């Protein structure tokens, strides 16, 4: 009953946001509440960011 | 109150360096120090990638015949160059390779007014005896991090994340200062780590001008 079939493949790409899941190996899991910028993270004293 | 000035930068390597601040009166070098911290990691000026057009290739899910890493580690690699434009804000570079090898950032055909400050930086591997990469890398200057998806056309244009912040360590520290009769006087020391695209003395410069035109809404 068909004559021809077009299969189209879109590819996206889903950067992190606040919102999805992220987890660990332990049993730990998350939702992202804040993508917080550079200057607000905690760093240690060589400046390095968490 | 005394005033703090640039009395020494230490250009220690190609990319990070140490400048420092003094004399700098008791509870000012941390003031200073953390406000020019944040304000350099955040809103300083740069020039990045941001759209690239490879010759045969539609889209960044793609491979190329003749290159040994697909269009979007290519793509990642150009958002990872440090280049130095001078007189413009937006400008074209066009990088032209064939034969077997490495493709670095110096085999970038660039202008006058466009200084690429890491030569060594590769970009992909040419793996054929015959086999070519004619792209043109548009280097455009902004600030902050504008991901591909807000800004804002053909099929052959790609879009790569544009990062315009040069600096991507600030470390700051606070010593007593050497004056020849006083004491509770500190001296801040800003170690800044860019990526080559920027002076930190005009890195400082900017930070404390920024700083400043905020301030004068009172």
């Amino acid at each position: 009953g068909v004559l021809k079939i077009v299969k189209v493949y879109l590819a996206v790409k889903r950067r992190i946001q606040p919102g999805d899941k992220m987890a660990g190996r332990h049993g730990n899991k998350g939702v992202i509440s804040k993508i917080n910028p550079i200057e607000d993270m905690p760093y240690d004293e060589n400046g390095t960011p968490v | 109150f005394l005033k703090p000035r640039l009395v020494d930068i230490e250009q220690v390597s190609s990319t990070h360096a140490k400048v420092t601040l003094e004399p700098l009166e008791r509870g000012f070098g941390h003031t200073l120090g953390n406000a020019l911290r944040r304000i350099l990691l955040s809103s300083m000026p740069g020039c990045a990638v941001t759209e690239v057009e490879i010759d045969g290739v539609l889209h960044e899910y793609s491979t190329k015949e003749g290159v040994q890493e697909d269009i979007l580690e290519i793509l990642l690699n150009l958002k990872g160059l440090a280049v130095r434009v001078q007189g413009k804000d937006e400008v074209i570079l066009t990088l032209n390779k064939s034969g077997i090898g490495p493709v670095t950032a110096a085999d970038i055909t660039h202008d006058g007014d466009v200084e690429i400050v890491k030569p060594q930086h590769v970009i992909c591997h040419l793996t054929d005896e015959n086999a070519s990469i004619s792209m043109r890398i548009k280097v455009q200057r902004g600030r902050g991090y504008v991901p591909a998806s807000t800004r804002i056309r053909p099929i052959g244009r790609l879009l790569v994340d544009a990062c315009y912040s040069p600096v991507e360590r600030i470390a700051y520290n606070v010593e007593a200062a050497r004056v020849e009769q006083r004491t509770d006087l500190d001296k801040l020391v800003i170690e800044m780590e860019t990526n080559g695209t920027i002076d930190p003395e005009e890195a400082i410069r900017r930070a404390a001008t920024i700083l400043a035109e905020q301030l004068e809404a009172f």
